[PDB]
């Protein structure tokens, strides 16, 4: 290759000669220590190089080299359960190699590990045409998670030769016949960071996700491939409703990314995470997880460039059909490695110190999670679902951060601290918290259901925008003022919030609801809810009722503990309910 | 052909080529990389045997020696067919829903020619959309600047759908067409209008423009200019009385900013680019009526409110400019009515020239006013309602607060789905008053019809 | 070395030519025509000349016979284990006139980034004997909290208590103070001299002053100094460390004055736009590593303008820094020592502190009921605010004294009063 020379030091710009081989935005070795690099001008044969690490200590005449290409990642076996920077720099292996706590300055290390053995299993036979995306064999990377070797893009013709066996990521595994002539392929292929990966199109989610949590799936859901944004107040049990999210969430992977955080609050998540158990298996997370993770004092660019590594890895394992959940947190802190940046190139200021483009940034960055037909002849389907939490950085809805991610998403789970002050976990709020995908999901709910689950769900959000009312009313004049309907309507608002709506994420039967179990549950309120109108109608007092329901009620509450398998009592609760509502009446 | 090796250097999205002979300013450029890929440019600013050029898509992965620009020698234009109708392109105009080829009659310079003007004409005649409070009461005429003036999610979508499939024009023997540029939008958003305009037969009578919210800016901010010129064509060239709708036009004014940063000209003085006003001007100085013409063009341009407090330069500027206004409301869509508009804060300025006698119905004036107050009562009975809580039931409030949310519910709530066509608007907001008694009527005579 | 080709000086900064092997951010001293030395660093190096900020100034050079001399390392301080007992100036050069003393090592001041994964979590509180701090907003060994406060608010004041104060119940070894003042008066730096003298605490802390009257760019380094002593002494050496720097205000003033003086565009309102960083690259040097004995806690003391509109913004750092501590003037006025506005300050890392075999455990849930209790209170005495006609009047009273009491009591526990977390939770029992 070319070897540059730096020709200009100040602060984080180094300016290297000699580098007309060289591209634009290139990833360069900058130095004798070789500390990570960018280019981002081009005069004649005169590079323009931002540095990532800092600068002190180096001077001119060091030399520079090119990696050949922008900032990308490695695809490929040994990716999972990995401890990643925004750089995809492995964390786990950086401590032993060098036997040091700190991230050393200028060290580089291979993303993956380019010299275990790993059993490729060819599933695909000799002289087939293939195209980019094809599936020529699978090699089982954890205990859950089949890994499949598939075409890298770029790559069309016949295959040659392809066997099984003991295979490092480095070593040939198969050959193919192109019209350039012969393509050795490896197990693991390359991709840039900020180039989104092709499909052969993109579709609508009309398919919601099973998240176990009862409010988000029952009033606000979330399809796959939809966009979730949650904003992360002090002690409001976010923490916890990601784990919740990440463990019992129908997909195959999970993707994690720390985009900047305080050090110890990232500590937590990564002792945390690998100690999450995966309920179908008994194993850990980890084992069908990728982890990438940023403190605050680290290098900017590694910091921006976070959330375009995961759903780069995201958009890898989507291609090979399966359904794919990738966290971010926090997208706030991202933004804020965007301003300091912009500054750092002297761009052009916008809303409140934020560049121009963030609003674009982040509409790049949330259209590229969808569901999708994966290139390929077998023409599979996979999905990218997206749950960002933005920091609200003061108490504040007018965030440009939190505007503009909201003009590109559907979901809003608004966490509020007023609630779990109160206990009520999640606290999520009814009101504020809304999804745009609850039409599209109620039609698919009932029919799957063969329910009118959509009318179940209108009415008990009915109820609760009742309530907020009522109880604003009862503030100005007292709880013995209102009907016996309207005070009806409260304490079946109670209901739905206490049952229904809270969880609790440590209990055993209640951290997961089962899609049937959900409509089984609401059933139960609403039918109370029913027969109790009907019977004030019929002429009974409010009093009555409430102590032959007294006895059933209990029944109610505690049936939201109660198993899957024995579901049979959560409907027989209809039963009973009727006979005794009827009973009361005479 | 004209393609020149020579880069002198590359700095973010601009780019620098020497030795070149025969550029002007804003010719278009394509670059060719090192590896095949194409890019358009535009060229910035030319001197000497040097020019300077903008890339839309980024310099990211050029190779500056082994690359080349290649000058197309003409500026950003519009290739314009009649067959253009029933077609979905994108932003630059190239097609997106694959389907034959488009062999134009010309090309068009996409800012356009400027009106002489004493020949525009004022705008006269009028457009039935098929939406109540737009038709009946805040009138919108051929060749008027009307906006619709929208909270984040209160049916703005839905409503700009429903006007494009049932806008139309009465008694006339000329052709009606319709052009939806989108700009800025989500994919999910433009997939809901496509698939909404293919079910209902109202591609037929179309043509429209996608700009994609994650499209290059200034895609973004070329698809009203081209949506415009498409609409002029048809309008003035091809006799038709065209309709232009842009969704979120505040997108657009995003999309300013970005570009003018990029660019390092005229620095914000307010926060958002210089001169975001003149170029709004500019857009809605094209819809009018050339006088000795039979087409037409009016545009709806939709765009979002400014939610009150983090408040921007976009409320003012289109406003200062415009003709009137129509408002949504979000208490309105919460409470169920749809589409909803808020009368009392919105007006067009323009009704009468469209609202008469023989183009739409006589009684279609006289009756606007009469009801229109008959509301702003309904909304006095909602003022004696507002401090009332539950204050003594008197006579004014009691029957006038009742006339209200009727209206709301059988007049504004048309149903979103619904074309309501004038004479039915008409019958049904005069029967709609006419359960309110005679003493408080403007028009003595025909007291039933 | 000795290169005397000087050919520019403007304003602080001078241009030296035909020199190589220059490193960015290198130090130079300067040798005047008169015998003077001066020290500065390399800002900026070209392909042969190279730029350079002289400290001290460029007051009396002449560039004819002036000389340059390139040492060819950067801003360095030299460690050792006899620094306790002991005063440095803003370069970590002795002020008191003691032994000379010989360093260990010379180590680079920047310090260097904790991998995520080797960084182990706080989980043992660190007992100020505060009332208003221990009880709540419970500081943890490692935690990065700090104080903001109005000038003339008692700021020092506290800082000084906490310092005399600041112990763990462990105890194997003790405690390790390491105090730097940045750009601050000397009467203000005289406050803290004395009491350490006074109260013995300088025998067992190690100190970097730097006043006002100091230059500038001085300040920038002192906080470096005293994070990478106490570095030295937390993980080389073992010890727990307590860091207190006073008012980063300042230290964030000189960012600007050097980014001024350096011709870097400002950042956002003003400043050099790469605060955010900046701080955090010092406040994030913190917590504890696994595999280590020793931690480094951080109690920054900052000034806060009463206004929002400006100085080191209290949320480009509150975020930054895991919780916070207000004093305010307001509170100041009515005999409350220290003055702890107890409504919006929290310690993001108080729940795992806290806990039986760390702490007594009636305190958890009694914080909570407390907390409850602060809410409550408020409600009964804070929030009417010279209303309440009715509200508080109608047997809340019981409200109705508890928080005036809490209010008076609890924040004023007097500066000099070392309260015991069991007594504190004691005087909360007393008020339950």
């Amino acid at each position: 290759m070319q070897i540059g020379k730096i020709i200009k030091v100040s602060g984080p710009l180094v300016m290297a000669e000699n580098m007309s081989e060289a591209s634009i935005q290139d990833m360069c070795l900058v130095g004798d220590l070789g500390v990570i690099g960018e280019i981002i001008e081009m005069r004649q044969d005169v590079a323009s190089i931002q540095v990532y690490e800092e600068t002190s200590g180096i001077g001119p005449g060091e030399p520079v080299r090119s990696t050949g290409e922008a900032l990308s990642v490695e695809l490929g076996p040994g990716i999972i359960s990995q401890m990643f920077d925004g750089i995809q720099r492995p964390l786990d292996t950086f401590m032993e190699v060098t036997q040091s706590n700190f991230l050393g300055r200028g060290v580089q290390l291979p993303a993956l590990d380019h010299e275990k053995q790993w059993w490729f299993e060819a599933t695909i036979e000799e002289g087939t045409e293939v195209s980019a995306g094809d599936i020529i064999g699978y090699v089982d990377e954890t205990k859950i998670i089949q890994h499949k070797i598939m075409v890298p893009n770029g790559i069309k013709g016949t295959v040659q030769k392809i066997e099984s066996g003991s295979f490092t990521i480095d070593d040939p595994i198969c050959v193919i016949e192109t019209e350039q002539g012969l393509k050795e392929l490896t197990m693991m292929q390359k991709w840039p960071v900020r180039r989104g990966r092709p499909i052969k199109q993109k579709l609508n989610p009309d398919v919601p996700m099973i998240t176990g949590q009862r409010v988000i799936d029952t009033f606000f859901p979330v399809t796959k491939g939809g966009a979730a944004a949650v904003p992360g107040p002090f002690g409001a049990g976010k923490t916890v409703v990601q784990h919740q999210i990440a463990k019992w969430s129908d997909v195959d992977l999970v993707v994690y990314v720390g985009c900047g955080e305080r050090g110890n609050e990232m500590t937590d998540v990564v002792n945390e995470f690998p100690e999450l158990i995966d309920p179908n298996t008994g194993e850990s997370l980890m084992e069908r997880t990728v982890l990438i993770a940023n403190t605050s004092n680290m290098p900017v660019a590694a910091r921006e460039a976070s959330i375009y590594t995961g759903i780069t890895i995201a958009e890898y394992f989507r291609d090979m059909g399966y359904d794919v959940a990738i966290m971010a947190d926090s997208t706030s802190r991202w933004a804020e490695a965007l301003r300091e940046m912009s500054g750092r190139l002297e761009e052009m200021p916008g809303d409140e110190g934020y560049p121009a483009y963030l609003g674009s940034r982040l509409a790049e960055y949330y259209e590229r999670s969808g569901r999708v037909i994966a290139l390929g002849s077998d023409q599979r389907e996979g999905s990218i679902t997206a749950i960002s939490a933005v920091s609200p950085s003061g108490g504040d809805i007018s965030e440009p951060v939190t505007q503009n991610t909201l003009r590109v998403v559907k979901v809003f789970w608004g966490l509020d601290s007023s609630l779990a002050q109160k206990r009520h976990f999640p606290s999520i709020n009814w009101i504020q918290s809304y999804s745009l995908y609850s039409t599209e999901v109620g039609r698919y709910m009932d029919q799957i259901l063969q329910q009118d689950w959509s009318d179940m769900v209108t009415e008990g959000m009915r109820i609760l925008q009742e309530e907020e009312q009522l109880n604003e009313i009862v503030r100005l004049v007292g709880i013995d003022s209102l009907s016996d309907n309207d005070r009806l309507t409260l304490e079946v608002a109670k209901s739905i919030r206490e049952d229904y709506l809270q969880q609790n994420a440590f209990d055993d039967v209640d951290t997961f609801t089962s899609r049937e179990k959900q409509f089984n549950m609401l059933k139960v309120i609403l039918t109370f809810g029913k027969e109790a109108r009907k019977a004030l109608s019929l002429g009974a007092y409010f009093n009555e009722i409430m102590e032959g329901t007294v006895a059933v009620r209990e029944r109610i509450s505690r049936s939201k503990y109660i198993p899957e398998e024995e579901l049979a009592k959560i409907s027989s609760i209809n039963e009973e309910i009727k006979e005794t509502i009827q009973l009361i009446v005479s | 052909i004209k393609e020149y090796r020579t880069i002198k250097e590359v700095v973010g999205p601009l780019m620098a080529v020497e030795k070149v002979s025969g550029v002007k300013y804003e010719e278009l450029i394509e670059v060719r990389m090192q590896n095949g890929e194409i890019r358009r440019g535009q060229v910035l600013e030319v001197q000497e045997d040097k020019a300077m050029v903008q890339i839309f898509e980024g310099t990211s992965g050029i190779n500056l020696k082994n690359s080349s620009v290649r000058f197309l020698g003409h500026p950003l234009q519009l290739g314009v067919s009649e067959d253009m109708i029933g077609r979905v392109f994108d932003g630059l105009g190239r097609p997106k829903d694959n389907g034959p080829e488009i062999l134009p009659e010309k090309y068009l310079d996409i800012n356009g020619e400027v009106i002489n003007p004493i020949a525009r004409d004022y705008p006269d005649e009028f457009i039935q959309t098929g939406i109540s409070a737009i038709d009946h009461l805040n009138t919108l005429v051929r060749g008027q600047k009307l906006p619709v003036f929208g909270p984040p999610g209160a049916g703005k979508s839905a409503l700009a759908a429903q006007i494009a499939r049932q806008a139309t024009v009465l008694d006339s023997s000329d052709d009606f067409a319709v052009v939806f540029a989108a700009i800025g939008i989500t994919f999910e958003e433009a997939e809901f209008f496509m698939e909404d305009f293919r079910q209902t037969g109202a591609i037929d009578r179309s043509v429209m423009f996608m700009n994609l919210a994650n499209d290059p800016a200034i895609e973004r901010i070329a698809t009203p200019r081209m949506a415009l010129t498409a609409a002029e064509y048809l309008a003035y060239e091809k006799g038709m009385h065209v309709l232009v709708i842009m969704e979120d036009m505040t997108n657009y004014a995003e999309a300013l900013r970005e570009i003018s940063a990029a660019r390092r000209e005229v620095p914000g003085r307010r926060g958002y680019p210089g001169y975001l006003y003149t170029n709004l001007a500019t857009l809605f100085e094209r819809a009018g009526r050339i006088r000795g013409l039979k087409g037409s063009v009016t545009q709806i341009p939709i765009l979002t409110m400014p939610e009150d407090d983090k408040t921007h330069p976009i409320p003012d500027l289109t406003g200062y400019i415009t003709e009137g206004q129509i408002i949504l409301t979000r208490e309105l869509y919460k409470s169920g009515i749809s589409p909803p508009i808020d009368v009392l804060p919105s007006l067009s300025r323009l009704k009468d020239k469209g609202t008469g006698a023989g183009k739409t119905r006589e009684d279609h004036a006289a009756t606007m006013n009469q009801l229109f107050a008959a509301y702003a009562q309904g909304k006095q009975a909602k003022e004696l309602a507002v401090v009332l809580g539950e204050s003594a039931l008197s006579d004014i409030d009691k029957i006038y607060a009742k006339f209200a949310e009727r209206f709301e519910n059988e007049y504004v709530n048309q149903g979103f789905y619904t074309n309501r066509t004038i004479t039915e608007t008409l019958d049904l907001g005069w029967e709609l008053l006419a359960m309110l008694p005679r003493t408080e009527l403007k028009r003595i005579k025909d007291d039933l019809l």
